[PDB]
């Protein structure tokens, strides 16, 4: 079902795909605020040890929501922690539970669960959207061979895009994990995205190179950036410590 | 769009994987449809989060169409299409006439359609039994209740492990394998299709290791040839009694050499070659197919 269920993906991701602008359109919000929430999540995913993909739907509600709900800065985190909510019970074997959730933030427990009903109502109850990771996971099946540097760092630069909404908001998720990957294989091989990955997507370098940029850019930038949760994150033996690693100086493009 | 206000509660139908159902007219349109009804604290349970947003997804005629949430802040209401009874109580009610061929096949092919198609759009089914599968008078069959559901990866991870009614639950899954795919749906249908054929299921164990004996003392105990792996994964014991495999023919007698030779592929041992719902739809069991009504109700 590979190439079914990539190009029914490919579909998704555009019509799952947040505002470009919302930020500019959001009186009381800014990019760097989204930052600090996202890096928070990051925080309590780590904490409660979930996967990264419930991460990366969260920032997909929460963006997508924010694309049409306008909100004030003391409740950005309420919408946050909803989104979490609702992408572990999504994704997760074992969701913590709501009362987990009202602890790692204060707002009550009645706050959380409205907000709850309220996201489901904005996104219409479209959770299962396409993320990074997903493509990434597929990507990663091309490898000649199964390299785990190379998967652990491309998710670490995948997740970094998260917490950007300029840039990474412009770009859908197949194309970001297409910049992580071949980024992260080049680092540590030395290697190319592939040609076998041209036939599947069809991108190229040529394509990639915007994204590219600006992810080799978060990446040389990434031990100097006001928020550092994924970096800690990814010292971690289970990721291979890839966030040590050193970034390329140049890409040769 | 909707509104309680245009419904008549007509009767309860029953109780799956969570909330109830009932049988409703819109009061407007003429329309008869099923209410799924969510008392609403973890707030929305999962279930319902996972079956509402596949749903919306999957709009196939082979699955159950959700056409609406009525969303109340104390109730969730899911209006489905009517549907007017399930396979297990259509089996029953053959008890004397037996199922015709031509309607086992109709609904195998139709099962495999939209079974096909969920594994198309990502989605694991796991829960595929005679209950779940609802039946028209028009000669269709679908698949519902999805509340067991969910969207898996390419390549899948670790999920849920107590998952599928355990008569229609498959090997990997018994044996504690840490992956499962696509292929323990087809598993169900398997058994199913063989219910579909001798009245009563295929496998009724009590128990997980009961379970295993009874597919085992069908099928044979399966080995490394017969399936690389096994004697490894996590719940194989080499104390397991180890019984010849049997001849299908004796397994599901009135099934013909195409009938056979389908099912065999549809309870392969081993996942990956476990036939596809996508390749089983071009198998010359189906070659004759047609979509007869159902010859009763
Ligand atoms: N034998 C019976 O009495 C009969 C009459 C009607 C019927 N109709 C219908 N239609 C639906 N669309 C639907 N779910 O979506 C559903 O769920 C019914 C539930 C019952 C509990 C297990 C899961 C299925 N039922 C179904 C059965």
């Amino acid at each position: 079902y590979h190439e079914d269920i990539h190009t029914y993906l490919r579909e998704m991701e555009v019509k799952c795909k947040p505002k470009v602008g919302y930020m500019k359109k959001q009186p009381d919000i800014t990019n760097s605020m989204r930052a600090i929430l996202v890096d928070w999540l990051v925080e309590v995913g780590e904490e409660y040890k979930l996967q990264n993909e419930t991460l990366h739907l969260a920032v997909n509600y929460i963006d997508r929501f924010l694309s049409s709900m306008s909100v004030l800065r003391g409740k950005l985190q309420l919408v946050g922690t909803a989104a979490m909510l609702l992408a572990s019970k999504f994704e997760e074997i074992y969701p913590p539970e709501v009362a987990e959730f009202v602890y790692i933030t204060t707002y009550t427990k009645k706050q959380v669960l409205r907000m709850e009903h309220l996201v489901l109502k904005v996104l219409t109850f479209d959770l299962a959207a396409p993320t990074v990771n997903q493509f990434l996971t597929q990507y990663f099946l091309h490898q000649q061979p199964a390299n785990c540097k190379v998967e652990s760092l491309a998710m670490f630069l995948g997740e970094l895009s998260l917490i950007d909404a300029d840039p990474y908001l412009k770009y859908l998720p197949s194309v970001i994990a297409g910049a992580a990957f071949h980024l992260a294989l080049y680092t540590v091989t030395g290697q190319s995205w592939p040609e076998s990955l041209i036939r599947k997507t069809g991108y190229t370098l040529e394509s990639l190179k915007p994204c590219l940029m600006d992810l080799h850019q978060t990446y040389l930038k990434a031990p100097q950036h006001a928020q550092q949760s994924i970096r800690e994150k990814y010292k971690n033996s289970k990721y291979h410590g890839v966030s040590l690693l050193n970034p390329p100086e140049t890409l040769n493009l | 769009p909707g509104s309680m206000e245009n419904f008549q509660k007509v009767e309860k139908i029953g109780e799956g994987t969570y909330g109830v159902v009932y049988k409703a007219r819109n009061k407007l349109t003429g329309e008869v449809v099923a209410l799924k009804k969510i008392r609403l604290t973890e707030g929305v349970p999962s279930t319902a989060i996972r079956e509402i947003s596949l749903l919306k997804e999957l709009n196939h005629p082979n699955i159950v169409k959700l056409l609406d949430v009525i969303h109340t802040e104390n109730k969730l209401y899911l209006v489905f299409e009517f549907l007017h009874q399930d396979l297990k109580k259509f089996m029953d009610a053959s008890a004397l006439t037996g199922i015709p061929l031509p309607l086992i096949k109709s609904y195998l092919f139709q099962l495999l359609q939209g079974l096909a198609f969920c594994h198309s759009h990502r989605v694991l089914h796991r829960d595929l039994k005679p209950q779940n599968l609802l039946i028209n008078t028009e000669g269709a069959i679908k698949l519902a209740d999805f509340g067991l559901a969910r969207a898996f990866g390419v390549p899948v991870r670790t999920y849920t492990h107590e998952v599928v009614t355990l008569w229609y639950r498959a090997p990997e899954i018994l044996l504690g394998c840490k992956y499962y795919s696509t292929a323990v749906d087809i598993w169900s249908l398997g058994c199913i299709f063989a219910e579909m054929v001798t009245r009563r299921a295929l496998f009724p164990g009590d128990s997980e290791i009961d379970q295993l004996f009874r597919i085992f003392r069908t099928l044979g105990t399966p080995d490394e040839v017969v399936w690389p792996g096994v004697t490894s994964m996590p719940d194989y014991k080499p104390s397991f009694p180890k019984w010849a495999r049997q001849d299908f023919s004796k397994v599901v007698p009135p099934l013909d050499e195409d009938g056979r030779s389908l099912l065999s592929q549809m309870l392969h041992y081993d996942p990956n070659k476990r036939i596809s719902a996508k390749a089983a739809l071009a198998h010359p069991f189906f070659q004759d197919v047609t979509k007869p009504v159902p010859h009763l109700r």
